[PDB]
């Protein structure tokens, strides 16, 4: 169940919180 | 049918002391008539082309055997009620068995549906089934792109229409994104066009470019055919940049248009916490980033307002718990903007928007868990932010509930 | 002729049953709405039949008011020659 | 009852209810089964083993039941394979005699063809100048007609009924794709114009009395423009309308229903003209003749009547079936009527003498669709077993079997050339079959050892979105039309 | 669901009619099975003057029924038609509203306008256009 | 329920897989209507024979005297084949060439002036 395909999709495993740009300078 | 049900019927009628051979004689006669009618009601089901055996099939099967489809009542004179049926009654076993006679009058009648019309379409074009919505679904060789020329003509035209030069062009392109069944296998190029666009479109804060891309995201989401959570990772950052990042253009004016886009962004954020949900990955991750945006000190009031909008549209249980303890930091921030004379910055506008949103959200949270008693000065125990105006908002909500 | 003089006074007088509902069950049997006053007589003749049963079931409820039951409909329809059935299920 | 064949399961549960005598005295299907004789076509190589086990007096009573209740029709052949016996059985009084399928059938078209009947055999109506004007514009459509074959697969235009919350029970299209009729469960017939030309009624008798005659345009001066819709609803049946049939001159809609009447609706006045009351029982189908005078209607009373639109009483009663006459189809020369039925037999009936000239058995369920080849030499039948059986008419051997469909095959049609047979079923699929490679090969034994050519004869399947294909029609330029009532 | 709303828009209008006829000089708060009984006798009564007055006019070679076909239809159901002008002029007479229409917007679709491809000569112009 | 679960087995023994939920409710309403008209007639026949107990011959009489009137059938095969050969012997009539719209006599058609009341 930890081998389910979703676990490995990079939305559930990645730093997209950094991709959010606050004050583009 | 069982014979021990036939003796119950006989002794509840006045015919007592019936033998078993007398009682077995009843249950093979009536079980034949049920078998004779259900075989005869299957004729009406097979010529009605419905394979259902509706309740009306037994009404015509009874009339065919010269028995009244009258049920629950039998008229020995036949003149008042002939072989026309009374469609029985709506039945449930779990009924109340007693209603008030003015409850049935005051309920609204159901809508009569549309009449039958004749529309034509195409199942096959010279052998091939079209994908219209009326249809269900040593040198290595020079490779070909996985899109067709036309599959990508659609793309170039849809992307050049979705940058919103003309509004009717946008709206069709958005509906085309919202219901094209073959829009999978083009979806990487759409997700990359969105993601890449917002990041080089916040370098200069171009609000339309962003409002059009957020509408493209919303049009991508409500399409039922395509599989989106493989492109889920890019979704949280692209919407969030429009809602909470600073505005390189003018924060004071275009903020209202920015706010229409802000509402679109919160709706997509709620979709992210509504769809695509697995254990502790998506909703809790954006909730944690929103809360550390809030606990952030001296944050761009544009970002602060965006973080507040994000934490506010998360549903019923989220807002009540999250706002509860903050009932002092928000007030202190408002007081600082008020005291410092600086008016040519965007701090004052950001403060007014944040306070209005926080107050309006508080009114349902207060209206939701507690009676509307002492709506005059009890809110002064919560620093007196919305007070009687908050009470008036709660009263308007109560009036809407009464109308419902 | 009273009944001809009666039907000529039915351009007004919306009855208790609507003509969109009386006309629906008439269209189900082939009767089509040529004259809307013709529908209102059939809607009046079907009211008077139900009203005469509810007025006679009230007399069988005063001897034993305030609730219409199946044991009031049973002797009320028995003079009509109609044996009503209890669900018994 | 447990050691019976699996395709008799709906037949035995009617018998499990029958336990008394008076229960069977009012069934009228088992009452006619008890008095008739099961035909039971057997070979002479197997009948010698049977008669050597029955002529002895050791058994002497099951032999008495056999020679009282069972016919035995013997034929000379090589023994059929189990999958060949399975192809031609399944009917009560099954596998009829070869002496029934040896009568001379005039299966040719009218105008030399030796298989064609004379023009004065059946008294067919005259060809008027307005009917001769129809065939002039019909051959302009034949000019644009494409040769379909296995390569140029036709385009299918599905005419779905979208709302249809009254259940659609009958569709017909005119021979030129101009009108589409719909029989519905709310006891209505609804005519739709599909060309951009609204449905007009002719003017009233006061308006026709003031206009003149022989103006050489009077077929336009009489059409009322005050009444012009894209839809005309026809009321008058007291029951769900099960049959729908246009006349070839595009007047005279026919409809039959549960109330036991066949109705002739005009398409110039859009009223009802005649109500043909011969059945007391649901008339399951009706069809006009391809020349437009006679029509045949089959009902629940196990007969099919031949009417003529001039008499209140029928002319021929085709009364040999043992169950409901589900389908009634005319031959392209209109001298023969094919009546499929619920006792799993298809029977051809000569219009002269009312005699059954062919009996086609081999379906496992009630036959719900028949069509003729445009040659007149073949007949495709479909039933609830999902099998499309292709029968010869001069021979009567059903040379082919198409077994692609899953549920009840409710619509069949051949192409205008005869190149493709189109099949529509309750599987929501429109399958196309090669109707040239199916008849390429075409006795003294009564069978041809038909192969499993179904995979080779498939050209396409065309799954439909939740919509059972009630009708299939071929435009004169060889374009498939279908109508479904989306569920 | 608009499928069962084809039947329930008119049968639940007959439920308001019986609830309005059992209140006129009569009841409040009736039993539930007694209301679905009486509105089943009401639907079966409209459907019986539908089938019998159509039968009486078509027996006389006509297609739409006059007044003389219903005053013989109601006689054959035992109605005593003369009491009906007095019933129509009640002061307790009420009107039950007709049911609402599902397609309230009527025309709310902007649509998707795409044209490509023509027709081969075996397809006339009145069939739908080939898609994009 | 007890008697409603047996009704779903009578339909499943007849191969009826799909049916409306109101189908079971009104076959039970017919089965109740049928047994309270056999037993109602059974005690009428018992009072005719003057016995205080309704025994099995009373129900045997009330079944076969209700099945003689209620449940009819289509006409039998020896009756259909006799009226066929009486009808199929008559030869087909010839057709007049320009009679017009071919219809029965006007007392057998539905084509009359079809009047209506004057609105006043």
């Amino acid at each position: 169940d930890l081998l389910a395909d979703e676990n490995f999709l990079m939305v559930t495993q990645l730093h997209w919180e950094d991709d959010i740009i606050w004050d583009g300078e | 049918l069982p014979s021990e049900s036939m003796k119950v019927v006989a002794e509840s009628m006045g015919i007592a002391q019936i033998q078993e051979e007398t009682c077995q004689l009843l249950t093979d006669e009536v079980s034949y008539r049920i078998k004779e009618i259900a075989q005869d009601a299957l004729k009406f089901m097979h010529m009605g082309k419905r394979q259902k055996l509706t309740t009306s099939d037994i009404d015509y099967a009874l009339k065919l055997k010269n028995v009244e489809p009258l049920y629950g009542f039998h008229a020995q004179e036949f003149i008042p009620f002939r072989f026309a049926s009374g469609g029985g009654r709506e039945l449930y076993f779990y009924e109340e068995k007693e209603v008030d006679l003015s409850d049935i009058i005051n309920t609204p009648l159901p809508r009569v549906p549309l009449d039958v019309c004749l529309k034509a379409h195409w199942l096959s074009i010279e052998g091939c089934q079209p994908a219209i919505p009326e249809n269900p679904p040593r040198l290595k060789p020079r490779s070909i792109h996985e899109l067709s020329v036309e599959q990508q003509l659609y793309y170039k035209e849809i992307t050049e229409a979705c940058v919103g030069s003309c509004e009717a062009k946008r709206a069709e392109a958005l509906q085309s994104i919202a219901t094209d069944p073959g829009l999978y296998q083009m979806l990487p190029r759409f997700s990359t066009f969105i993601s890449e666009g917002v990041r080089v479109n916040v370098v200069q804060n171009n609000l339309a470019l962003l409002i059009y891309l957020m509408r493209m995201v919303k049009a991508l989401m409500d399409n039922p055919t395509l599989y989106l959570e493989k492109y889920v990772h890019e979704l949280i950052p692209a919407v969030m940049t429009c809602i909470v990042s600073r505005q390189l253009c003018l924060r004071p004016d275009v903020d209202n248009h920015w706010a229409l886009r802000d509402f679109a962004a919160r709706l997509v954020a709620q979709i992210c916490k509504h769809f695509s949900t697995t254990t502790n990955n998506i909703q809790s991750r954006i909730t944690k980033t929103f809360t550390k945006s809030w606990v952030d000190e001296k944050t761009p009031w544009t970002t602060r307002y965006g973080s507040i909008a994000g934490l506010a549209e998360l549903g019923h249980d989220v807002i009540k718990t999250l706002i509860l303890p903050r009932l002092q930091q928000e007030g202190e921030r408002i007081r600082s903007v008020l005291d410092g004379p600086v008016l040519s910055n965007i701090d004052r506008i950001g403060a007014d928007h944040v306070q209005s949103l926080l107050l309006k959200h508080c009114a349902p949270v207060l209206a939701k868990l507690r009676p509307p008693p002492d709506n005059q000065d009890a809110y002064r125990a919560e620093f007196g932010s919305l007070g009687p105006l908050l009470c008036s908002q709660v009263v308007k909500a109560r009036a809407q509930a009464a109308l419902q | 002729t009273p009944l001809v003089d009666f039907l000529m006074q039915l351009e007004d007088y919306t009855p208790t049953i609507p003509d969109a509902v009386t006309g629906y069950y008439l269209n189900r049997a082939g009767f089509e709405a040529s004259d809307p006053r013709i529908i209102r007589l059939i809607s009046l003749a079907a009211q008077k039949f139900i009203s005469d049963i509810a007025n006679d079931a009230l007399q069988h409820c005063k001897m034993k008011k305030y609730t219409l039951t199946m044991e009031d409909l049973t002797p009320a329809l028995s003079e009509y020659g109609i044996n009503v059935k209890k669900p018994h299920y | 009852h447990g050691d019976q064949e699996c395709y008799y399961q709906d037949d035995l549960r009617v018998l499990s209810s029958l336990t008394k005598k008076e229960h069977m005295k009012g069934n009228e299907t088992m009452l006619d089964f008890r008095t008739s004789k099961f035909v039971l076509r057997i070979s002479r190589d197997s009948y010698q083993l049977l008669k050597r086990h029955l002529q002895e007096k050791q058994n002497n009573q099951i032999w008495n039941i056999v020679q009282e209740h069972l016919y035995i029709d013997i034929f000379d052949g090589m023994p059929r394979s189990k999958q060949q016996i399975d192809a031609m059985v399944g009917s009560l009084a099954g596998e009829a005699k070869r002496e029934a399928n040896k009568s001379k059938v005039f299966f040719g078209l009218l105008k030399q063809d030796p298989n064609a009947p004379p023009q004065n055999r059946i008294p067919l109506p005259e060809l008027k100048d307005s009917d001769k004007l129809d065939k002039i514009m019909n051959m302009k459509e034949t000019t644009k007609r494409v040769r379909l074959g296995p390569d140029c697969l036709p385009s299918i235009c599905f005419y779905t009924f979208l709302n249809a919350y009254q259940g659609l029970t009958a569709v017909d299209v005119t021979d030129d794709s101009s009108l589409i009729a719909g029989g519905f469960a709310d006891s209505t017939v609804r005519v739709w114009s599909v060309t951009p030309k609204k449905l007009r009624s002719v003017k009233q008798a006061s308006d026709l009395s003031l206009i003149d005659k022989e103006s050489d345009d009077v077929l336009e001066r009489i059409m009322d423009e005050k009444t012009a819709s894209e839809l005309k609803i026809l009321y008058g049946h007291s029951g769900p309308v099960y049959g729908a049939s246009f006349s070839p001159d595009r007047n005279y809609l026919l409809s039959s229903s549960e109330d036991g009447t066949v109705r002739l609706w005009s398409l110039q006045t859009f009223t009802c003209l005649v109500g043909y009351k011969g059945h007391n029982y649901p008339v399951w189908d009706t069809q006009f003749s391809p020349y437009g005078y006679y029509f045949v209607s089959g009902g629940h009373d196990r007969v099919a009547r031949l009417w003529a639109t001039d008499h209140y009483q029928p002319l021929r009663i085709f009364a040999g079936h043992l169950a409901d006459v589900n389908c009634t189809r005319f031959h392209p020369n209109s001298n023969y009527v094919a009546t499929g039925s619920a006792d799993r037999t298809v029977r051809l009936w000569d219009v002269l003498n009312g005699n059954c000239v062919r009996i086609f058995t081999g379906h496992k369920g009630p036959i719900h669709s028949l069509t003729f080849s445009p040659n007149g030499r073949f007949l495709a039948t479909g039933a609830t077993d999902g099998r499309v059986l292709l029968w010869d008419i001069g021979h009567g051997l059903m040379v082919g079997e198409l077994k692609g469909h899953t549920d009840t095959v409710c619509s069949l049609r051949f192409s205008r050339d005869g190149e493709i047979l189109a099949s529509g079923s309750m599987d929501n699929t429109v399958r196309l079959w090669d109707a040239i490679k199916a008849f390429e090969d075409l006795t003294a034994t009564g069978h041809i050892n038909l192969p499993e050519n179904s995979q080779e004869l498939l050209l396409g399947t065309y799954m439909t979105k939740s919509t059972p294909v009630v009708h299939l029609h071929f435009t004169r330029r060889n374009l498939v039309l279908a109508a479904g009532a989306y569920s | 669901n608009p499928a069962d709303n084809y039947h329930l828009a008119r049968r639940r209008t007959l439920q308001v009619v019986v609830s309005s006829l059992l209140t006129e000089a009569g009841f409040e708060s009736a039993e539930k099975a007694s209301v679905e009984t009486l509105t089943e006798m009401l639907q079966s009564y409209i459907s019986e003057i539908g089938r019998s007055a159509k039968s009486y006019c078509e027996h006389t070679a006509r297609t739409q029924p006059t007044l003389s076909d219903i005053v013989v239809t109601l006689v054959e159901m035992g109605f005593n038609v003369d009491t009906l002008p007095a019933y129509a002029k009640r002061s307790q007479r009420m009107v039950i509203t007709a049911p609402p229409v599902t397609n309230q917007p009527v025309t709310p679709k902007a649509l998707t306008a795409g044209q490509n491809r023509p027709h081969p000569p075996h397809i006339p112009s009145h069939f739908p256009e080939f898609p994009d | 329920p007890k008697d409603a679960q047996m009704m779903a087995q009578i339909l499943k023994d007849m191969g009826i897989t799909e049916y409306e939920p109101r189908v079971i409710n009104q076959m039970l309403e017919f089965a109740f209507r049928y047994v309270t008209t056999i037993l109602d007639d059974a005690k009428i026949y018992s009072s005719h024979a003057k016995k205080a107990t309704v025994d099995a011959d009373d129900v045997r009489l009330a079944i076969q005297c209700r099945a003689d009137q209620s449940f009819t059938s289509p006409p039998p095969r020896d009756f259909l084949l006799d009226i066929a050969r009486q009808r199929n012997q008559t030869p087909l009539p010839l057709i007049k060439p320009y009679s017009g719209p071919r219809l029965p006599p006007d007392r057998y058609c539905l084509t009359a002036p079809n009047y209506r009341l004057k609105s006043l």
